[PDB]
């Protein structure tokens, strides 16, 4: 390898120090594959190992490539990245392509390997320093450096962005209605063509990227258009109950906080008396217009509703039961930029944490197709559970921001 | 004079600070004619060096006297020095667990003496660790000296130490792979399959690997034999345990006793299967006085006295083999407290352990038993560094239900159903749809913030109704009291309707247990009724709902 250029200088905000963070313990299986991999790319000169006198940390895991039977090191830079890319969403931001949405294709190709030929700031390494765990601690880990661009990190692309953008100039010159956008260690490329054309082009893209240093071990398809706000559904019901009534102005009145235009005024008179629950109450001409009504304002998007890039996104998800899950992208309680419904194989294939890691990721994926950021996940999964079980079925390169809720939902069905 | 060919640490000072400056005058003329003569002989080793005072800087330098006063000691206060200095890796934050420990023909200790001060340090720092002994009174010029070598009581020196011992063992641990190696602060624990005789020779020989780098190592046999107390541990050669613990008897007992109590029953708990600390814990719920004195509850010595019946007799660990199974165990011991055990053999435990829910007002069995598993999961991977098999006392049926209706999203490894009593089951089960041919008990109950009087109350579809008073309660408590009103009103099959998103919210969650008194009574209800379907609408906007 060369230094094509010197090194780009990197520096944290002032005020800041490096990140230090504890590393997960792991099973023996994954330290074995990450001392493997590491020894590996120390051969390589990727990394380096280093002394008492560096006091940072950041976490490291193993994971799968994608289906692949070879193990795959997933660094968690998510504090340097905050630290560092913060200025580095100023200086060398990359710019959002907001009509990568528009597309009827999007696929997403891995150009990771593209950061490894590429030297890094010497000032700069120390703060890229992993461990390696040892079982029952029995020894202290085994710490490295980083001597080239490290995956993971956000100022790897914004160093390799000009060389990116060489390199991508010819193939944008042959296609000027693909959009092609860089976040981290994916390109995600859209197109209106047919599949049968779109993979085409991926291919050609693919072979273009080959020829022309650039190793994608891609060797997965989505479709924004179809990607919106969803409805708010109620009840379709021949004939109703009291607690069927009971359960529509309940959800009415939930969605009150977001159609302020809703009355269920002439439900409520419908259930004037005190009634058993299973007693039926047909609806009068005064109830089913008040339905009509409300059913009509259900299916227009809310006014007065758009994204903001000083706030953070936020992405609430709810478990509905039968391999279905429910979530909400939004920024301001009530409004919502995003609404959508994951669902999976039923049964012998997946359990409740393998669907929830599936469904982040896949809202995760929308929300950079879109916003060009990632949502901070609220999930419905105990803390220590999913800080065990996620690096299972995890398949992506990044890694979102999350927390855990307690006090379940009532909403729930609702949605 | 041992000194050390190691290659130094390079260290900094955190930025935009300097060395530190302060000056020591005090005190006695006896404590500065101790320093000189250790002084002296600190400088013959090459440990320090004498410096011509160009503007250094300089730390405090007290003199103390251990037992048997026969050997003065010179102490260093760095702590100014520490505030200036940059920071370093942790050394070692947690220790291994004997649990996780495997079995060695032989082990052997050996702990290295003048372990800082045979390490160098970095030449450039050298002058931040200078300080001066003070001359006779008369302001007259002081002995200057800097250290060469890692000082007692500096940040940098435990974890610089470690690193260099790590380069040492680095070509002696080359051309013996099949002994290892742990290292621990001044110490080094070696331990092989090798026979007796090629064991202490190749003890003998790192010994002398050592000795060459300026590391000494005891001369006779090597220091101690099993045990090995090690770190509140005894470590056998077939077995471990703790060391033993003392519960003490008093007629009064303090926060800081009873911390003390709990403490030592909780590092017993690891080994001695069935301590319980959740009472003597529950006394210690008030934080604010250390040295007040708390009245013990019967509870609490009756927990107490169990605690000394089962530390009565000694108990063993075992150690851990990789080629057989993993397993683990769980029992409920009623309080909401769990007691768990991990074993690869019968009689024999690795470790054992307990679960206590400490959070939440209002919890389940099976919940619990979740987090049980959690737990056990955390603690096996990081002492083994695998998951194990679980030995549950819950139905697959059960467990199934559970984990299907509920709204967070649990997991379960492989486990098998325990047949020993008391099973996990639930309880009740709320009906998801309204029941056809049950009474319809609308409910509501409300509350003055400043009175504290409130009422509880229940209108039926048949036309029955009743409102009772309450005293010094809440909101929420007449909320839950109106549904509580309805499951005593009721035949085995009834319709409740409330206002209460929190009594619904509490009802929903399926507790089979609580701390409120109140919904343990509601807790019973449920269990004695068929069939209740219990649902919700909002409050205050008058459809069959209203006040009372
Ligand atoms: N002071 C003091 C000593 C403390 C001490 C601390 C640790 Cl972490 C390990 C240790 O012994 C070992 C050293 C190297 C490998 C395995 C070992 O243990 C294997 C288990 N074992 C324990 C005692 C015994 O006699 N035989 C035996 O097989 C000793």
């Amino acid at each position: 390898p060369i230094s094509p250029i010197e090194t780009v200088p990197v520096k944290l905000k002032p005020g800041m120090d490096g990140p230090k963070v504890k590393q997960w313990p792991l099973t023996e299986e994954k330290i074995k594959a990450l001392v493997e991999i590491c020894t590996e790319m120390e051969k390589e000169g990727k990394i380096s190992k280093i002394g008492p006198e560096n006091p940072y940390n950041t976490p490291v895991f193993a994971i799968k490539k994608k289906d692949s039977t070879k193990w795959r090191k997933l660094v968690d830079f998510r504090e340097l990245n905050k630290r560092t890319q913060d200025f580095w969403e100023v200086q060398l931001g990359i710019p959002h392509p907001a009509g990568l949405k528009k597309k009827k294709s999007v696929t997403v190709l891995d150009v990771g390997d593209a950061y490894f030929s590429v030297p890094l700031d010497e000032d700069f390494r120390k703060y890229t320093a992993f461990t390696i765990p040892s079982i029952n601690n029995e020894t202290p880990g085994i710490r490295y450096q980083y001597n080239v661009l490290p995956q993971g990190w956000k100022g790897s692309p914004a160093i390799f962005q000009s060389s990116m953008t060489k390199i991508l100039e010819p193939f944008k010159k042959q296609n000027p209605d693909i959009v092609i956008y860089q976040y981290m260690d994916d390109l995600y490329v859209g197109s209106d063509l047919e599949i049968g054309q779109h993979r085409t082009k991926i291919e050609e893209l693919r072979q273009h990227l080959l020829r022309w240093g650039l190793t994608t071990p891609d060797k997965y398809e989505l479709h924004p258009d179809k990607w919106t706000v969803q409805p708010i559904v109620l009840p379709e019901k021949d004939s109703w109950t009291v607690n069927d009534i009971q359960k529509l102005v309940g959800k009415l009145n939930w969605a009150s906080q977001i159609y302020p235009g809703i009355k269920v005024r002439q439900l409520s008179k419908l259930l004037r008396g005190t009634k058993a629950l299973t007693e039926v109450i047909p609806l009068t001409e005064e109830a089913e217009l008040e339905l009509a009504e409300n059913r009509e304002i259900l299916k227009e998007p809310v006014h007065g509703v758009y994204y903001d890039p000083s706030k953070d996104l936020i992405a609430e998800i709810q478990k509905q039961g039968q391999g279905q899950w429910t979530y909400q992208i939004y920024q301001e309680p009530f409004k919502n930029l995003k609404t959508g419904k994951y669902a999976r194989m039923r049964g012998a294939h997946t359990n409740d944490v393998k669907q929830l890691t599936e469904a982040v990721q896949k809202i995760t994926t929308e929300s950079i197709v879109i916003w060009g950021k990632t949502p901070k996940f609220k999930l419905p999964i105990q803390k220590e559970t999913w800080e065990t079980w996620w690096t299972e079925y995890w398949q992506a390169t990044w890694i979102p921001e999350w927390e855990f809720v307690n006090t379940p939902p009532l909403v729930k069905l609702w949605y | 004079v041992p000194i050390s060919p190691i290659e130094t640490v390079p260290v900094k000072l955190k930025p935009g600070m300097d060395g530190p400056k302060v000056k020591q005058w005090p005190l006695t003329e006896e404590k500065i004619k101790a320093l000189v003569e250790i002084c002296t002989e600190m400088e013959k080793e090459g440990k320090i060096s004498k410096i011509g005072p160009e503007n250094p800087y300089n730390t405090p330098v007290f003199a103390i006297k251990k037992k048997d006063s026969t050997k003065w000691r010179k102490l260093v206060d760095f702590r100014e020095l520490n505030k200036r200095t940059q920071d370093f890796w942790e050394v070692q934050l947690g220790i291994p667990h004997p649990a996780g420990l495997k079995k060695k023909k032989s082990v052997t200790v050996l702990d290295v003496g003048d372990a800082y001060f045979s390490v160098p340090l970095d030449e450039d720092f050298r002058k931040y660790t200078a300080f001066t002994i003070p001359s006779i009174n008369n302001e007259t010029p002081g002995i200057r000296y800097q250290y060469n070598v890692l000082p007692q009581g500096w940040k940098g020196s435990p974890a610089i130490f470690q690193s260099s011992m790590t380069k040492i063992l680095e070509p002696f641990a080359a051309q013996n792979p099949d002994i290892v190696i742990y290292q621990y602060m001044d110490d080094l624990y070696v331990g092989s399959d090798l026979e007796i005789g090629q064991h202490r020779t190749k003890i003998e020989e790192l010994r002398q690997h050592l000795l060459r780098w300026g590391l000494t190592t005891p001369d006779k046999k090597h220091q101690k034999e099993p045990p090995f107390l090690w770190m509140g541990y005894e470590l056998h050669p077939d077995k471990w345990t703790v060391q033993p613990i003392v519960l003490p008897e008093k007629d009064s007992w303090t926060v800081n006793d009873i911390q003390k109590l709990v403490g030592k029953l909780n590092w017993a708990s690891q080994i001695y299967p069935g301590i319980k600390v959740r009472q003597l814990s529950k006394l210690l719920r008030g934080t604010k006085a250390l040295t007040e004195v708390i009245p013990l509850t019967e509870e609490a010595e009756l927990e107490l006295a169990e605690n000394r019946e089962i530390l009565k007799e000694p108990v063993h660990g075992v150690y851990y083999d990789p080629s057989k199974d993993l397993i683990a165990e769980i029992q409920k011991q009623g309080q909401g407290q769990w007691t768990y055990q991990i074993y690869q053999e019968p009689f024999k435990n690795l470790k054992t352990g307990k679960y206590a829910r400490m959070r939440g007002a209002h919890t389940n069995d099976v919940k619990q038993l979740t987090e049980a598993v959690q737990k056990i999961t955390t603690e096996s991977i990081v002492i083994w560094g695998k998951t194990p098999k679980f030995k549950l006392p819950i139905q697959k049926e059960t467990w199934e239900t559970w984990w299907t209706e509920y709204w967070q999203a649990t997991w379960i490894p492989e486990w098998e159903f325990v047949n020993t009593p008391p099973l996990v089951k639930l309880w009740y089960q709320l009906e998801k749809e309204p029941i056809v041919g049950a009474e319809t008990f609308y409910v509501d109950g409300a509350a003055n913030r400043e009175t504290k009087l409130g009422k509880a109350g229940y209108v039926t579809n048949k036309g029955r109704q009743k409102v009772v008073p309450l005293t010094n309660t809440t909101n929420q408590k007449t909320e839950l009291q109106a549904i509580y009103l309805a499951l005593q009103d009721s035949g085995l099959e009834v319709n409740i309707v409330t206002d209460s998103q929190y009594a619904l919210g509490i009802i929903q969650a399926q507790p089979d247990k609580s701390e409120s008194e109140l919904v343990n009574q509601i807790i019973e209800q449920l269990i004695k009724k068929e069939k209740v379907y219990l649902a919700w609408v909002p409050a205050h906007k008058g459809i069959g709902g209203n006040e009372q």
